[PDB]
């Protein structure tokens, strides 16, 4: 039996919802990943929810499928769950009808039975009173169920990477990134959003939401327009593929009715421009199977699945790959198609064949990745690339070495991590690979929490490989943050292998850290050696909140080491410029707003404003608290480590200091304190004595400080000048990277270690 | 235990009429042998023959009335006849030979055979009639007592018994030899005392011209009356006029005698009077399909041998292009409308190079046709004939569309089955290009398309009709403005419409838009455009059509306020699929519906559904629908025996679908025991129980599964097996 392609959706935030069959008082589970003890991982606790068509207001039913909105450049929050019957629930998460929530908390937008607007936040069940609602099973395959959704994205681009390759000539990986302008069908801005559905008899389906609006709009339509209802209601569809096409607001509806025994082939026009988009239908092409091979053995189709395919690709039409396997033996043959228009001097033209040697059981198309997965009877995944169909993990081997391109690598699963022993299908009740490839997701029928299986290297022991790994997983997150994924899977899976090399040399291990994340500098085009203008472009960088992350992560087994403890200085550093920086700029706006509002004292919206005004700087205090207590530590260090300065233990000291944006950033957020002071002094509180208290705190706290600041701020001016002069006196760049990641300075530098 | 008796053997007798299996031999022992493969225990009866065959009558009776009334649930358009006529063709034609050389002529046996029935079958058919429809209203049991009459098995007083007591038969009226009579040019009734030399005498000197045109009864030949009064021919004498057909056929083969293969194909493809199906009905389909394939595929070293030289061979390379083209349509109507498949038949006879066939791959790609011409297609890594390919488009170009003649050299130097997608490659390129409008000169056109008529040319046209429905329903959605819409019909009415016909293209033209003319039809329709429908209606009636709503073929003028249905099977919003198999469940758990006894609207159900989500859908639901009522027919919720039986309803239907023939149950023993065997039933259950048996099995060693979970599915699969080997099939 075919496997539950669309039971599990992971969204692009990380929420992991996936169908539930068998909680008698729940049909959909909601968890994600959390770390366990900064080491080890675990799923959250299931947050179970129950679906059924009378929410607006009792017996539930079955979930068909679940569709995060994580297509292209969507947000990726407002999850549509179609249940067995055929509605279509919409939820949103991460929002409240009166204000804004986490993104565990779910909420309804409308119920489909006509389309009618209720608002209503959902609850959990086990939170939830024992109510009167019992497990309907609708065992009945409808007109209406629901075949395949779609998703319709709006205009916005999408910029992504598509190879990289080995520059011999620098001995180092170079990337290039390539936009993605939209292609198929896109909803303009003036439209919420848009979705499409093919139910099971051909009746097609748009809900849409108008931007200006509340109210919802459906339109519906039946493939076959024939004059005669017989026929209408005929089309009991096996396999209906969207796949949109570079046609101007086009989407291939690809179906096989078993009716005709024919492959038939539908085009969709939709013409978006309030008035309500029209859609219009127009037959294409109908062609049948082949029912023999070369040599003489019969074909039967296991399944129709055609690829996804943009204008990128040198011949842009999707590849209709029919899975033919031959009865009583362990081949299985993919026969592939591509559609074109009819040429004088439309078709199906045949390319090739390609024979397996293994039957498949199941098969997912990646999405920016270009990858069909096929998931083996004996567990094995074999992801063939579009681009040539040759397989990924064993593409090293068979590469052409020679060129101008070298080792070209699009994923980690080149560099040869391949997943165990998967458990077998029958067991399973669904799998999916997991987005970056580094492992696979599988739900097992005796286990109520899902399990995780990651990639395994057996060459571990050949330290002359460790140059191409690292270099692998670096571009393995460049396409992540592209697409906006959290690539948790991927964290994990470059953790367990640098685990096993501390195992037998730990000094090993640690310069495996520094190899790796440099080459994230290199394919992102940001550069630590640059000069000081770049650097401010740093600091606001949302990668360092994900980047430095990654050796929170993969330096947590290392105790006493210092290789996270500088990374959370700094993340925390950024969360304590987010702090006065953050409001020094509301704080600024503050200042024009009482001159020009003076004119009206006793309005009751002044008063308001008046209070706010000398709230906002009292929660400042206890951030300050911290800021001080932060400087002390580091001049502690100071004294220590003059009297014993081989205990390697306190090397952490270094690296702060050597910092270039930290002795900056500190700088400017002494300016600041500096102005806010002066303005503060400049323009004090004058209608009310008693809101002075906060005012006066502040400039008490910077007084009292056991360090003088004047003094702190000279010392970290000095060290600017120097660090500078000796880069002149020699061209070196992994100083910065020494003084912004290891923490370190290294061995030839040692007369500059006693300078500090 | 006797309804589990009825059941049984209604679906029995109804598996083996639709498997064609009557003329098998085996036939009474299998029937007698069924008391005692359904019961275990051992049964030692010594049941004598007049049990037998009046066991046999009203089975026989009850099965045709559960048939008949059962119709009436079904939707009024969801037409399938193959089985009715075959019902009808068994019971008035093979029953009457059963009783003649299985009986002992007792009038009295069969007397209380047809006096113990019920009168629901009489109500329900004369109920039937009505609403059909005093007028002459005869039943089924009138034509069987005729029959025996003929055989001298009773006098012929005894129809006057059965008959209403109000009407009586006159006895001298009624036949009572089974001599053949024919009425001859003058009106007198002639004894053809011989069969097969009446066969061959008359197809010496039957005319093709003869086919179609000859509506009046009136023909000078006897032969073609006979086809035309086919409904009325003796009972053990048609059995011999068969088997006459498969020895002259089968000689014809060895001896390569062109001028009656062809002739011989033109009688059986038109099926005049339901002439084609009782064909099927005695002789078995894959022994026609081996000789008739044979021909088609050895017929490569015949043109090795032959050098065009005389004055004959003109003759002769006509007697061959017909003789070739003919047998492709034969096997084209067998195909489609009465469902058999080519693939199946190369399977079970090795002698069948399934690579090397050119008629394999040739049906299951009859509607589509190459963009790029290929002389040869198991070569196309060389590059010597794709040079002479273009070379022979252009040359025909050339020579039909401006030279305006034919040169002999080129048909001599060109295969037939080059010719049967030159032709299509050709049509394509023309009508694509007037259409876009590369071509705009209709008149030349028009005298161009009448020379794909000649004799020559005339297997070109089997693939030009399929390919014209995927061209006009692009058009019939596109856009094309009248002026191009109506040279469309010009070039079409030419092919449809032609001026004049040869002697020998005249019957076959007919017979190629009779195959694939009702797709045609509806989409004509939709839109010079009567008399394609008027010609396209004329070809329609010449002979009835299977499986087809007599409405569309005579909607004119008729408005019933009821749409139309092409298709064998049809579905409503009002009747969805779920209220269908609901009443499924209701049937496959309780027995309740009628859609049952019915594997016409149940086979195509199946396969619109899928073996897999058909099983998938009932046996987990099974569950439900026991945990809360419980088995019928019992009063006591004890027992898991009588559960056992209910069981047995759905497993044994399984079977059926799955087995057709007699050596095959011992071959699907030894598959469940453990290459040939899966390939012939790549849909069957077996094979989809068995792949799971061994996959799960795996995991046992591997031990991701509770061994709960897999005892479970291997008590599915013993039962299966067991039934299976305890039961000959």
């Amino acid at each position: 039996m075919m496997l539950g392609e669309h039971l599990m959706s992971w969204s692009k935030t990380g929420i992991i919802a996936y169908s539930d069959s068998q909680s008698s008082n729940a049909n959909i589970c909601l968890t994600f990943l959390e770390s366990i003890n900064g080491i080890n991982w675990r799923f959250h606790t299931p947050q179970k929810y129950v679906l059924h068509p009378q929410l607006h207001e009792q017996f539930f039913y079955n979930i068909s499928s679940i569709h995060w909105n994580n297509w292209f450049s969507l947000p990726g929050d407002m999850l549509a769950v179609c249940d067995e019957l055929g509605n279509m629930t919409m939820l949103i998460t991460g929002q409240r009808p009166d204000r804004a929530t986490t993104y565990e908390k779910l909420t309804m937008v409308f119920q489909d039975n006509k389309i009618y607007n209720h608002v209503m936040p959902l609850k959990p069940v086990d939170k939830l009173k024992p109510m009167n609602i019992e497990r309907k099973q609708t065992r009945k395959e409808y007109n209406t169920s629901i075949l395949e959704f779609r998703w319709l994205t709006s205009s916005k681009s999408v910029i992504v990477s598509q190879f990289c390759a080995f520059d011999s000539s620098s001995n180092t990986y170079r990337s290039r990134a390539q936009q993605v302008p939209p292609y198929g069908v896109y909803h303009p801005p003036f439209i919420k959003y848009a979705c499409l559905a093919i139910r099971k008899n051909g009746q097609i389906d748009f809900w849409y939401q108008f931007s200006n609006s509340k109210d919802h709009k459906k339109i519906t339509l039946q493939l076959l327009d024939t004059s005669n209802q017989r026929f209408k209601d005929l089309q009991w569809l096996e396999f209906a593929r969207i796949t949109p096409m570079n046609d101007d607001q086009c989407m291939l509806i690809t179906t096989y009715s078993k009716l005709s025994k024919n492959i038939s082939f539908y085009k969709l026009h939709v013409n978006w421009n309030l008035n309500d988009p029209s859609l219009k239908i127009q037959f294409i092409l109908s062609t049948t199977l082949d029912p023999t091979d070369d040599e003489g053995h019969v074909l039967k189709l296991e399944n129709l699945h055609v690829v996804s395919k943009s204008s990128i690709e040198k011949d842009p039409s999707p590849e209709i790959l029919v899975l033919y396997n031959v009865c009583d033996t362990s081949k299985s043959l993919v026969k592939r198609y591509r559609l074109a228009p009819t040429q004088l001097s439309y078709n199906l033209r045949r390319h090739s064949d390609i024979v397996l040697d293994k039957k498949v059981t199941l098969i997912t198309s990646e999405m920016f990745d270009a990858f069909v997965s096929f998931y083996f009877e004996d567990g094995t995944i074999e992801s063939y690339n579009q681009n040539d169909w040759k397989l990924e993990t064993e593409r090293l081997i068979s590469q052409s070495q020679l060129g101008k391109f070298k080792n070209i690598i699009a994923s980690p699963l080149s560099a040869g991590f391949n997943y165990g022993k998967l458990p077998l299908p029958p067991s399973v009740e669904w799998m999916k690979v997991s987005p970056s490839m580094c492992g696979v997701i599988v739900k097992q029928y005796n286990k109520k929490w899902p399990q995780f299986y990651a990639a395994v290297q057996k060459n571990y022991a050949d330290p002359e490989k460790d140059s191409i790994n690292a270099t692998a997983l670096a571009f393995g997150y460049v396409k992540s943050l592209h697409k906006q994924i959290s690539a948790e899977d991927l964290t994990i899976a470059a953790k367990t292998h640098i685990l096993r090399i501390s195992f037998l040399d730990r000094k090993r291990a640690k310069e495996f850290i520094t190899t790796l994340l440099k080459s994230l500098y290199s394919f992102f085009n940001i550069s630590p050696d640059a000069p000081k203008e770049i650097m401010d472009k740093i600091i606001t960088s949302r990668p360092l909140q994900k980047i430095m992350l990654l050796q929170l992560e993969l330096g947590s087994c290392f105790s006493q080491e210092n290789i996270e403890e500088m990374a959370r200085v700094i993340l925390y550093l950024k969360n304590v410029l987010f702090a006065f920086n953050g409001v020094a700029r509301n704080f600024h706006f503050a200042i024009e707003q009482i001159s020009n509002n003076s004119n009206q004292q006793q309005n009751p919206k002044l008063f308001q404003t008046i209070f706010s005004k000398q709230d906002l700087i009292h929660s400042l205090i206890p951030v300050a608290k911290w800021f001080v207590k932060f400087i002390t530590y580091l001049t502690q260090e100071i004294l220590i480590l003059i009297n014993d300065p081989t205990n390697k233990e306190y090397t952490l000291v270094h690296g702060i200091f050597g910092a270039k944006m930290s002795r900056t950033l500190i700088l400017s957020i002494l300016n600041e304190i500096k102005k806010v002071t002066q303005i503060v002094a400049k323009f004090p509180e004058t209608s009310y004595p008693i809101l002075n208290e906060s005012s006066t705190f502040l400039k008490l706290v910077l007084s009292e400080s056991p360090v003088d600041f004047e003094k702190f701020e000279t010392f970290l001016v000095d060290v600017n000048n120097k660090f500078i002069a000796l880069c002149e006196q020699q061209p070196s760049q992994e100083r910065e990277f020494s003084l912004l990641v290891k923490a370190e300075i290294p061995p030839e530098y040692a007369k500059v270690g006693d300078f500090l | 235990d006797m309804k589990l008796l009825r059941y049984y053997k209604n679906i029995w007798l109804n598996n083996k009429i639709i498997n064609w299996e009557i003329s098998n031999p085996d036939f009474l022992s299998k029937y007698s042998a069924i008391t005692s493969s359904i019961f275990q225990e051992s049964f030692n009866s010594v049941q004598n023959l007049d049990q037998l065959l009046t066991d046999l009558i009203e089975t026989s009776f009850t099965c045709f009335a559960q048939f008949v009334s059962n119709k009436q649930y079904h939707q009024a358009n969801s037409n399938l006849t193959l089985l009715e006529r075959k019902w009808v063709i068994f019971i008035t034609k093979h029953l009457p030979l059963l009783i003649l050389e299985n009986s002992s002529r007792s009038p009295r046996v069969v007397t209380n055979a047809l006096d113990n029935i019920d009168e629901k079958v009489v109500k329900a058919i004369r109920i039937y009639f009505t609403e059909k429809d005093p007028s002459t209203s005869l039943d089924i049991r009138h034509d069987f007592i005729k029959g025996l009459i003929m055989l001298n098995l009773q006098p012929a007083s005894v129809i006057n018994n059965y008959l209403r007591e109000d009407q009586m038969i006159d006895t001298s009226i009624l036949p009572t030899r089974d001599d053949l009579f024919v009425r001859n040019l003058q009106g007198i009734q002639e004894v053809v005392h011989n069969t097969n030399s009446f066969i061959i005498s008359s197809l010496d000197t039957l005319e093709l011209e003869s086919i179609t045109e000859s509506i009046t009864h009136d023909s000078s030949n006897g032969l073609f009356q006979v086809l035309h009064n086919f409904e009325s021919v003796a009972p053990t004498k048609q059995r011999e006029i068969v088997k006459a057909f498969l020895s002259i056929f089968e000689d014809a083969i060895k001896e390569l005698n062109y001028n009656r293969i062809a002739k011989i194909c033109a009688l059986l493809f038109f099926n005049f009077s339901h002439s084609l199906t009782t064909i099927l009905s005695f002789s078995s389909p894959a022994a026609l399909m081996k000789t008739l394939i044979k021909f088609v595929d050895l017929s490569r070293n015949g043109r090795n041998g032959s050098n065009g030289n005389d004055e004959s061979s003109e003759y002769e390379t006509i007697n061959i292009s017909l003789s070739f083209s003919w047998a492709i349509l034969l096997i084209i109507n067998l195909t489609q409308t009465y469902g058999i498949s080519v693939v199946d038949v190369a399977l079970k006879y090795p002698e069948l190079s399934i690579k090397n066939s050119f008629i394999i791959n040739f049906i299951s790609n009859l509607p589509n046709v190459s963009d790029k011409y290929y002389l040869e297609e198991s070569n196309v890594n060389d590059s010597d004939m794709l040079t002479k390919s273009h070379n022979t488009v252009q040359s025909w170009l050339c020579d039909l569309f401006v030279n305006g003649s034919i040169t002999d050299q080129l048909i001599q130097n060109i295969e037939t089955r080059q010719l049967a997608n030159l032709i299509p490659f050709i049509v394509k390129q023309v009508l694509l290009s007037v259409e876009i409008g590369v071509l705009t000169d209709i008149s030349s056109l028009i005298g161009g398309f009448e020379y794909f008529l000649q004799p020559l040319l005339l297997v070109g046209l089997i693939k030009t009709f399929y390919w014209l429905e995927q061209f006009l329903s692009c058009v019939k959605n596109d856009t094309i403005s009248e002026d191009i819409l109506q040279g469309i019909f010009n070039l079409l009415n030419t092919l449809f419409n032609p001026v004049t016909l040869n002697e020998d293209s005249k019957a076959f033209h007919t017979a190629v838009l009779r195959l694939n003319a009702i797709p045609l039809l509806k989409v004509l329709r939709k839109f010079n455009l009567e008399p394609l429908i008027a010609k396209l209606v004329a070809v329609l009636n010449v002979s009835p059509v299977y499986d087809v709503d007599p409405r569309i073929i005579n909607s004119e003028n008729d408005y019933s306020r009821k749409q139309l249905g092409y298709g064998k099977f049809l579905i409503l919003n009002e009747n969805p699929i779920n209220k269908i198999m609901t009443n499924q469940i209701n049937s496959f758990w309780s027995l309740h519906s009628s859609t049952y006894y019915n594997l016409d609207y149940l086979f195509e159900l199946i396969e619109l559904v899928t073996p897999k989500s058909f099983l998938f859908d009932v046996l987990k639901t099974l569950e439900y629908k026991l945990a809360t009522y419980g088995v019928p027919g019992s009063e006591n919720k004890r027992g898991s025996l009588d559960s056992e039986h209910v069981f047995d309803y759905f497993f044994y239907f399984l079977v059926l679908y799955d087995v057709k023939t007699a050596e095959e149950a011992s071959q699907l023993i030894e598959y469940m025991e453990n290459n040939k065997i899966s390939i012939l039933k790549r849909h069957s259950f077996a094979v989809l129980l068995h792949e799971r048996k061994l996959l799960n099995d795996l995991a046992l060693e591997n031990g991701e599964i509770t061994k709960t979970e897999n005892e479970k599915f291997i008590s599915y699969h013993d039962k299966y097996l067991c039934m299976l080997k305890t039961c000959v099939f």
